[PDB]
C-alpha cells in the first residue's frame, strides 16, 4: 500500500517520460499514435491523483475518443513515408539535444521562483518537503463541484468567451469543408 | 535479425531439463548435448552419387523454403503528382 | 472575470489577502503605493507559503540535531480505519 | 480497494486467462498458404493506396467540432439552476451559432458521395 | 457589425452559387463602407482618454483601440476591393483572379481575430483572439489548393505558429503560477518591483514577436510570404502585423529591455542587409516589412509611444497597400506570366514600365520614396516621430544602427525604380481595354495620402491632444 | 539585352519558359534565388488527371 | 510542475529533431498542449481557483479545433501530391 500508494504521482512521471521517448522512437507511426493514447492514459491517472478526475474522464471523452481517432482515421486513409531512428540519421543531434534538455528543463523549474539570485531560483523548485494540513469548514451548504463552477463562470462571469469559442467551432466546420470540398 | 542468445552448458541443460515436463514436444537435454557434435561422414559408404543423384542447395531453396516469414522515390513522385488521390 | 471564485464557486484561498491588498491600492496612489507593500507580502506568502517553508527547514535542522527527548503533547497518526476507536 | 477498482482491475485479467488457455490447448501449426489472407479464395496483387471520396475525410474531420460543439453543453445542464436566466439566453445564443454552422454544411453537401456516373440526357438530333 | 456580417454571410453564401462570389464581397465591401462613415462618431465616447473596461473586464475601449479598428476596417475595404472587382475583363483575369467561395468568411473572421486580440484586458480573451486569428490565417494560406506552393505553405504556418502559440500559452500560464492572475491589470508599479516578471513578460513578448517574423525567426515567414497568392500575400503580411504589434504597444511589458533591444536591432540588420540581394519582388516586399517591424519594434522600448505608433502603423499601412497595388496593377505590360498565383514574380520584369505607363511608375517613385523617408512624404513623418520618441528616452545607439538600416534599405527600394525607369525594346501603342475605375481610384487615393498628407499634420496632432491626453 | 544586375549591381537571371526545364528541377539552390517554378502551367499540365 | 514539464520539454525536443515524419509533429504538438494543460490544472488545485481550470477547458476545445485544421491542412496538402515524404510539409 503506503510504499506503491505514496509514490503513485512518481511513477506517472517515470511512466510519462517513457511513453514520450516510446512516441518518438516509433517505427510504424501507427505504434506511434498508440504511444499518445498511453500518455494520455498517463496524463488522466496523474489528473486523478491531484483530485480532477472529472478531468480525468473529459480528457478521455475528448483526446482519446476524438482526437486519437481522427489521428487514426487519417493515417489509416493516407500514404505516408517514415524512416527509422538510427545513428546515421540522428547522432549528430545528441550534442545540442543535451545542451537543450538541460537549459530548457533548468528554465522552466526557475521560472516559477521569485527569488533574485538565480541558484535560489533553481533551488526552490525542489523545496516540498511537507505536507500540505487539509482542514474542514462548514460554510459551503450547496452541492457545488468542479464542473458546476465551470458552467456558472462560463455561463455568467465571461459568457463572452463562450461565444467567441462559438465562433472558433463556427471555423473549425467552414474551413476543413473550404479546403476539403471542390465546389461545382 | 534473428535473436541469437548464448548460454552456458549446465545452465541451459537444466532448462531444457525442466521444459521435458509439458506434454508438448520441446528441446531436449540430448538435442544439447549434440549441439557440441559435428557431423561426421563415415569413409567407406554409400553416397547419393551411387543412386545418379545431386542434392539440392540450401542456399538457393532457403528463399522459398521461408518465404511466408519475410518482412515485406524521385521518379516515383513525379509520377504521383499526375494521379488522382481524392474525388467527390 | 473568475477572479476571486474557488474550485466550488465561493472565495480562494488566498481571497481574503487579496482583497485587503486591493483595499490598499485603492487607498493610495503612485507615489504612495509602496505603502501597500507588506500587503502584498502577505498575498504572495498565501500563494507559495515560502518563508512558512523557510522557517519549517530551521525547525526541522534544529529538530534532527537534537538528542535529548522531546516532553510536549504529541502529534499522533492514525489509520483512516481508526478513526474513533477506543 | 473498493469495489469499482477490484472490478476494473479483474476483467483484463480474466480476458488473459481466456487467451491464455487458447494459446494452452489449440494446435498451432502455421504453414505458407494457411497464412496467406482470404479474400475469396483467390490471390489480389498488391496497390498503392486507393484513391478515397472527401465525404469519408469530412465525417471524421467534422465529427471533432460537432463533439467538442455537444460536450461544451455539459457545463450548462450542470449548473443550469445557478445561471438560470441569463444563460438560458446565452446557451441559446451558443446554440444558433453552431446551427448556423450545421446549415453551412448541409447546404453545401458536404457529406454526400455523388455518383461520378449519371445516364445521358442529351437529346438526339439528326442533321438532314 | 462584424459578427453579424459573418453569420449572414455564412447563410447567403451557402445558399448561393460559385458565380455570385465577386457579387456577394461587392455587398460586403459596400457594408464595411457604411459602418465606418456612420458609426465613426462613437469616437466622442473617448474624449479626454476615457477608458472603458467591458464584458466584464475581459475588454478594454480607448481612443487607441477605436482608432486600430477604423485602420483595420480601412484596410479590408481596400482588400476586399482587389476581389469584388476585376482589373481587365479578359479571360486571363478571369483565370489570374477568381475569388474562392468561403475566402470572405475567412478574411472576416480572422479580423474579428485580429480586433479581439487588440482589445484583450484579459489572458484567456488574448489566447482565444490569438488562436482565432492563427486559424484563420493558416485556412486564408491553403485556400487556394491547386498551388503545390501555397499549401505547402500552408503546413509550414500551422506548424511554427503552433509552436509559438503553445509558447505564448506556457508564458500566460507561468504568470498565473506566480500571480494566480490573468490580467496585466494586477500589474502595479509595486509589484514589478518586488517580484522578477522579466522573464515571464519576455517570453511572452518573443511568443507573439515571432508570430510575425522578427529575426532570427524571419525566413519561415518570409517564404511563405513567397509562395502564397499574390492577392493573399498583401493581406496576410499585413493584418497579423498589426493586431499583434499593437497589442504590444498598449500593453507595455518590455520597457527597456535588454533582449528587445538585440533582438530589435538585429531585425533592422537582418531586415536591410538580407534584402539587397533579393531578385523575388515578394521576397523584397517582405524584407522591407521585416524592416518596418524592426522600427515598431523600436517603440516596444518606452512609454508614451502611441502618437509614434500610431502615426507609423497608419503611414506604413498606406504604403504597403499602395505598393501590392502597383504591383498587380503592372501584369497587364510584362511579357512573361510565371503561373496564375504570382503572374508576376521577378523584380527585372517591371523593366521599362515608364514607357508603358508613365503615372503608374511616378507612383511608384512617391511610394518608394515615402519607404526610404524622403519629405515631405508621410513615410518621412513617420521616421521623424520614431527617432524623436527614442531619443527621448536615452537609445542613442539604436537611434544610430536605425539610420544605419534606412540607408541601407534604401538600395533595395531604389532597385524597383530603377528598372521600372529603364528603357525596353517594344513599348505599348494602345489597347483597348482599360483598367478598372473603382481599383485606379483606390490606388490614386492611396498616392495622394502619401504625398499630401503632411498637409494636416499640425491639426492632426492637435486632435490626438485631446483624444490620447 | 544587357544582362540584368540587382540592387548591388551582381548578375541576375533573366526568366521565361527556358528555367522550367528537366534538369533544373531539384536544383539545389537557396530560395531566395531559385529559379525552377512547380506551380509554372508548363510543369503542372496533367497534374492530378 | 513536473509531470507537465518533463511531457512539455521531451515533447518540443522530438518535434524538433524529428526527422522521421510529419505525424510525429502532429503528435508532438498535441502532447506539449498536454503538458502545458497538467502545469495549469496543478496550479489551479494549489491555489483552490477556477481561473485556472476555466483556461484549461478552453485549452482543449481550442487543441480539438486546431487538430481538425491541421488534418484539413494535411489532407488538402495530400491531395496534389498522393504521399506524405519524410519531409512531408
Ligand atoms: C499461461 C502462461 C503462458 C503460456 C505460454 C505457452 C507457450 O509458451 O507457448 C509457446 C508456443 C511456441 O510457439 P512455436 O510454434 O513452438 O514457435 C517456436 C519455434 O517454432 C521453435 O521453438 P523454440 O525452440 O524456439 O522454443 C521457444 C521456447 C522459448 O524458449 C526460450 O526462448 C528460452 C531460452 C532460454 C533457456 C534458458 C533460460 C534459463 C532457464 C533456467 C533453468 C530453469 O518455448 C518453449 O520452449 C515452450 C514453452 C515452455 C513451456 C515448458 C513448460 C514445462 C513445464 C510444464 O506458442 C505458440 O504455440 C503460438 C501460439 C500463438 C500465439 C498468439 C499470441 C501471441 C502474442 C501474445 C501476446 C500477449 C501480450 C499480452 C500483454
Ligand atoms: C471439464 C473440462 C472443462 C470444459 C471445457 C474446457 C476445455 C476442456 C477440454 C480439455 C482438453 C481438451 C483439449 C486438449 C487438446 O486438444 O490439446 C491437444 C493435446 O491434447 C493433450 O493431450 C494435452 C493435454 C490436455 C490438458 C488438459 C487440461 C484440461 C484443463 C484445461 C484448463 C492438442 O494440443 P497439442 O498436442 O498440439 O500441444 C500444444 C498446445 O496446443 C500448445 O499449447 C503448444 O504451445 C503447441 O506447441 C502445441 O503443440
Ligand atoms: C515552445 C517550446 C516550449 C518549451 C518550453 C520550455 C521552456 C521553458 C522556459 C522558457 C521560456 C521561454 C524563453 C525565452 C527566452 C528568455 C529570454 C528572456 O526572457 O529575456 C530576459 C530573461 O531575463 C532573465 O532573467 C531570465 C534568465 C534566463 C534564466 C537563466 C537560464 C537558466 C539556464 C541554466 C543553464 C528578460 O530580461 P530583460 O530582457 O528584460 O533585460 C533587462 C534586465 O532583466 C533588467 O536588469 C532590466 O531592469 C530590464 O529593464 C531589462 O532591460
Ligand atoms: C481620410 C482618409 C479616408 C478616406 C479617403 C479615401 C478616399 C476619399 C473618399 C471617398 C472616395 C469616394 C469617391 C467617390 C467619387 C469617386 C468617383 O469619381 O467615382 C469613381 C470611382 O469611385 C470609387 O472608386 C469609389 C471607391 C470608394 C472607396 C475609396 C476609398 C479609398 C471614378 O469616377 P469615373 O469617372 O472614373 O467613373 C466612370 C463612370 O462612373 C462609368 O459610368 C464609366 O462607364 C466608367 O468608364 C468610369 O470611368
Ligand atoms: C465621415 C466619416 C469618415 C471617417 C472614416 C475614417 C476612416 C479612417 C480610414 C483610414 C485611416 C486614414 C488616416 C485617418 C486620419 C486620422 C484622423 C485623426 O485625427 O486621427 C486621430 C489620432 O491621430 C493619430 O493618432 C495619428 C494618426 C496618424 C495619421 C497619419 C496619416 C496622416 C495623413 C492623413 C491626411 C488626412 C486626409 C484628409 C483628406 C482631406 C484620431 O481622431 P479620432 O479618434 O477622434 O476620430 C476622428 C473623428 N472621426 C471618427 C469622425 C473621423
Ligand atoms: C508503458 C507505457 C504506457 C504506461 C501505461 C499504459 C497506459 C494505458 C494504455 C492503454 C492501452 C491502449 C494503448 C496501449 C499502447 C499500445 C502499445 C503498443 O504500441 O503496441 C504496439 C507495438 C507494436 O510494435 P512492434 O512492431 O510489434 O515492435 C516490435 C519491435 N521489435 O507493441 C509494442 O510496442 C510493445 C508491445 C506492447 C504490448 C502491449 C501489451 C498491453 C496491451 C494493453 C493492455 C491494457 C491494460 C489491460 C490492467
Ligand atoms: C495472457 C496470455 C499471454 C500468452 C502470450 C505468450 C506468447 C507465447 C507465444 C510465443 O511463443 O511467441 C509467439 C510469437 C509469434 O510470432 P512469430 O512466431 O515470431 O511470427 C509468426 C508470423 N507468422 O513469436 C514471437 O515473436 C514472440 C513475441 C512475444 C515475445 C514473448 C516471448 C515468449 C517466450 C516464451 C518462453
Ligand atoms: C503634381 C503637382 C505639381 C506639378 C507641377 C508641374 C505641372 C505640369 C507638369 C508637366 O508639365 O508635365 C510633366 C510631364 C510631361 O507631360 P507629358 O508631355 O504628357 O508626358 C509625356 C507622355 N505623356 O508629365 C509626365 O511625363 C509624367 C511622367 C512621370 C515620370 C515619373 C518619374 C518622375 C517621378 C517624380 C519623383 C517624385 C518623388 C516625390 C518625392 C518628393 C519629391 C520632392
Ligand atoms: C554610420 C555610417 C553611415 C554611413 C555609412 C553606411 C551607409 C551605407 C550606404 C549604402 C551605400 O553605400 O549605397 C551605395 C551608394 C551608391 O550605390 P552603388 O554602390 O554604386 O550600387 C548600387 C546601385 N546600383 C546597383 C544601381 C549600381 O554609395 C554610397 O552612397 C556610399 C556613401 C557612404 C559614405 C562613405
Amino acid at each position: 500500500m503506503m510504499y506503491l500508494t505514496y509514490y503513485f504521482i512518481e511513477i506517472t512521471i517515470f511512466l510519462a517520460i517513457l511513453c514520450t521517448i516510446f512516441i518518438i522512437s516509433a517505427k510504424n507511426p501507427m505504434v506511434s499514435i498508440l504511444y499518445m493514447i498511453a500518455l494520455f492514459v498517463i496524463a488522466a491517472m496523474y489528473l486523478y491523483l491531484i483530485g480532477l478526475g472529472i478531468f480525468s474522464l473529459l480528457y478521455i471523452m475528448i483526446y482519446i475518443g476524438a482526437i486519437a481517432v481522427l489521428f487514426l482515421f487519417i493515417i489509416t486513409l493516407l500514404d505516408i513515408n517514415s524512416t527509422e531512428l538510427s545513428v546515421k540519421s540522428n547522432i549528430r543531434d545528441l550534442p545540442l539535444v543535451l545542451i537543450s534538455l538541460i537549459v530548457l528543463t533548468i528554465s522552466g523549474l526557475m521560472i516559477y521562483s521569485n527569488d533574485s539570485i538565480l541558484i535560489n531560483k533553481l533551488l526552490e523548485a525542489f523545496g516540498n518537503d511537507y505536507n500540505t494540513i487539509i482542514t474542514q469548514d462548514w460554510f459551503n451548504i450547496e452541492n457545488t463541484t468542479l464542473l458546476t463552477t465551470i458552467g456558472n463562470v462560463l455561463l455568467t462571469n465571461n459568457a463572452f468567451i463562450l461565444l467567441v469559442l462559438a465562433i472558433v467551432l463556427l471555423l473549425g466546420i467552414i474551413g476543413p469543408i473550404s479546403i476539403t470540398m471542390k465546389h461545382k | 535479425e534473428v535473436r541469437h542468445i548464448e548460454l552456458p552448458k549446465a545452465l541451459y541443460q537444466a532448462y531444457t531439463k525442466a521444459t521435458q515436463a509439458i506434454w508438448w514436444p520441446t528441446y531436449s537435454p540430448d538435442q544439447v548435448e549434440r549441439q557440441f557434435l559435428s557431423q561426421k561422414i563415415d569413409p567407406s559408404a554409400k553416397t547419393f552419387n551411387d543412386l545418379d543423384l545431386t542434392p539440392m542447395e540450401l542456399p538457393d531453396l532457403m528463399f522459398k523454403l521461408i518465404r511466408p516469414y519475410r518482412v515485406n522515390v524521385s521518379q516515383l513522385e513525379n509520377k504521383e503528382k499526375t494521379f488522382v488521390h481524392i474525388l467527390d | 472575470t473568475a477572479a476571486g471564485i474557488s474550485l466550488t464557486g465561493g472565495r480562494n484561498r488566498c481571497f481574503s489577502e487579496w482583497q485587503s491588498f486591493m483595499h490598499c491600492t485603492a487607498k493610495t496612489d503612485a507615489k504612495s503605493r509602496a505603502q501597500c507593500l507588506p500587503n502584498f507580502e502577505d498575498y504572495m506568502e498565501c500563494l507559495h507559503h515560502t518563508k512558512e517553508k523557510a522557517r519549517l527547514r530551521e525547525i526541522e535542522s534544529v529538530l534532527k540535531q537534537k538528542k535529548e527527548g522531546l516532553e510536549a503533547p504529541p502529534v499522533k497518526v492514525i489509520p483512516v480505519k481508526a478513526i474513533g476507536l477506543v | 480497494m473498493n469495489t469499482f477498482i477490484i472490478f476494473i482491475i479483474l476483467i483484463p485479467i480474466v480476458g488473459f486467462a481466456l487467451l491464455a488457455v487458447n494459446i494452452l490447448l489449440a494446435v498451432y501449426k502455421p504453414y505458407n498458404e494457411k497464412l496467406g489472407a482470404f479474400e475469396c479464395g483467390l490471390t489480389s496483387f498488391n496497390q498503392t493506396r486507393l484513391a478515397f471520396n472527401a465525404a469519408f475525410i469530412l465525417v471524421a474531420i467534422l465529427f471533432l467540432p460537432f463533439d467538442l460543439e455537444i460536450s461544451t453543453l455539459l457545463p450548462y445542464v450542470m449548473s443550469i439552476y445557478l445561471v438560470s436566466n441569463y444563460g438560458f439566453t446565452i446557451v441559446l445564443l451558443f446554440l444558433l451559432i453552431l446551427i448556423i454552422g450545421f446549415v453551412y454544411e448541409i447546404n453545401t453537401n458536404a457529406l454526400k458521395i455523388n455518383k461520378h456516373n449519371k445516364p445521358n440526357t442529351d437529346s438526339l438530333i439528326y442533321k438532314l | 457589425m462584424l459578427i453579424l456580417a459573418i453569420i449572414s454571410l455564412i447563410t447567403f453564401v451557402s445558399m448561393s452559387k460559385l458565380s455570385d462570389n465577386r457579387a456577394i464581397i461587392r455587398l460586403i465591401n459596400i457594408y464595411l463602407i457604411l459602418v465606418l462613415v456612420l458609426d465613426s462618431f462613437l469616437y466622442l465616447l473617448f474624449l479626454n482618454n476615457q477608458t472603458y473596461t467591458v464584458m466584464g473586464e475581459l475588454l478594454i475601449f480607448n481612443s487607441f483601440t477605436f482608432y486600430i479598428d477604423m485602420l483595420i476596417y480601412f484596410i479590408m475595404i481596400v482588400i476586399s476591393s482587389l476581389y469584388g472587382y476585376n482589373l481587365y475583363n479578359n479571360n486571363l483575369y478571369k483565370t489570374l483572379f477568381e475569388p474562392k467561395k468561403e475566402l470572405i468568411i475567412l478574411f472576416l473572421i480572422n479580423i474579428l481575430g485580429a480586433l479581439l486580440i487588440v482589445h484583450s484586458n484579459d489572458f484567456i480573451t488574448l489566447f482565444v483572439a490569438i488562436e482565432l486569428q492563427s486559424y484563420s490565417i493558416y485556412l486564408i494560406t491553403a485556400i487556394y489548393n491547386s498551388s503545390y506552393k501555397a499549401s505547402k505553405a500552408s503546413m509550414l504556418y500551422f506548424f511554427m505558429g503552433g509552436i509559438l502559440s503553445i509558447l505564448i500559452a506556457y508564458s500566460i500560464n507561468t504568470y498565473y503560477s506566480v500571480l494566480n492572475s490573468y490580467t496585466l491589470h494586477s500589474l502595479d508599479s509595486l509589484i514589478i518591483n518586488t517580484l522578477d516578471l522579466n522573464l515571464i513578460l519576455i517570453a511572452l513578448s518573443l511568443g507573439l514577436l515571432f508570430k510575425i517574423g522578427i529575426a532570427p525567426l524571419h525566413k519561415w515567414l518570409i517564404s511563405i510570404y513567397e509562395n502564397t497568392p499574390i492577392l493573399i500575400t498583401i493581406y496576410i503580411s499585413l493584418i497579423p502585423k498589426i493586431s499583434i504589434l499593437s497589442y504590444l504597444v498598449l500593453s507595455n511589458i518590455s520597457i527597456n529591455s535588454l533582449v528587445i533591444s538585440i533582438l530589435a536591432i538585429l531585425t533592422l540588420l537582418v531586415g536591410s542587409v538580407g534584402g539587397l540581394l533579393q531578385i523575388k519582388i515578394k521576397r523584397l516586399l517582405a524584407f522591407s516589412g521585416l524592416t518596418n517591424a524592426g522600427y515598431m519594434m523600436l517603440l516596444l522600448l518606452l512609454n508614451n509611444n502611441e502618437f509614434s505608433y500610431l502615426y507609423y502603423i497608419t503611414q506604413y499601412s498606406i504604403s504597403h497597400l499602395a505598393i501590392f497595388m502597383i504591383i498587380i496593377f503592372s501584369i497587364y505590360y510584362i511579357n512573361y506570366i510565371n503561373n496564375q498565383y504570382n503572374p508576376i514574380i521577378y523584380v527585372n520584369q517591371l523593366k521599362g514600365l515608364i514607357h508603358d505607363n508613365a503615372y503608374l511608375v511616378l507612383s511608384m517613385a512617391i511610394v518608394v520614396f515615402s519607404f526610404i523617408g524622403i519629405p515631405p512624404l508621410l513615410g518621412f513623418f513617420g521616421k521623424l516621430n520614431i527617432l524623436m520618441s527614442i531619443l527621448n528616452n536615452g537609445y542613442y545607439f539604436i537611434s544610430i544602427v536605425l539610420i544605419v538600416a534606412s540607408l541601407i534599405s534604401a538600395l533595395y527600394y531604389l532597385y524597383l525604380l530603377n528598372v521600372s525607369i529603364q528603357d525596353k525594346n517594344n513599348i505599348l501603342i494602345n489597347s483597348n481595354e482599360t483598367v478598372s475605375s473603382v481599383l485606379s481610384y483606390i490606388l490614386s487615393s492611396l498616392i495622394i495620402l502619401i504625398t499630401f498628407g503632411f498637409i494636416y499634420n499640425s491639426l492632426i496632432i492637435d486632435i490626438f491632444n485631446v483624444y490620447f491626453n | 539585352d544587357p544582362i540584368p544586375s540587382g540592387a548591388l549591381g551582381q548578375k541576375v537571371p533573366h526568366v521565361d519558359e527556358s528555367h522550367q526545364d528537366l534538369l533544373f528541377r531539384t536544383s539545389h539552390m537557396v530560395e531566395d534565388l531559385e529559379t525552377y517554378d512547380e506551380d509554372s502551367p508548363i510543369n503542372t499540365s496533367d497534374a492530378n488527371t | 510542475m513536473f509531470i507537465g514539464t518533463i511531457i512539455l520539454v521531451l515533447s518540443f525536443l522530438g518535434f524538433v529533431f524529428n526527422r522521421r515524419n510529419i505525424i510525429l509533429a502532429f503528435i508532438c504538438l498535441e502532447t506539449m498542449l498536454l503538458g502545458i494543460n497538467l502545469i495549469l490544472l496543478r496550479n489551479s488545485v494549489l491555489f483552490d481557483d477556477i481561473s485556472g481550470s476555466l483556461f484549461a477547458i478552453v485549452i482543449i476545445i481550442l487543441a480539438g479545433v486546431e487538430s481538425a485544421i491541421g488534418l484539413s491542412l494535411l489532407v488538402s496538402y495530400y491531395r496534389l501530391r498522393g504521399v506524405i515524404n519524410s519531409y512531408g510539409i
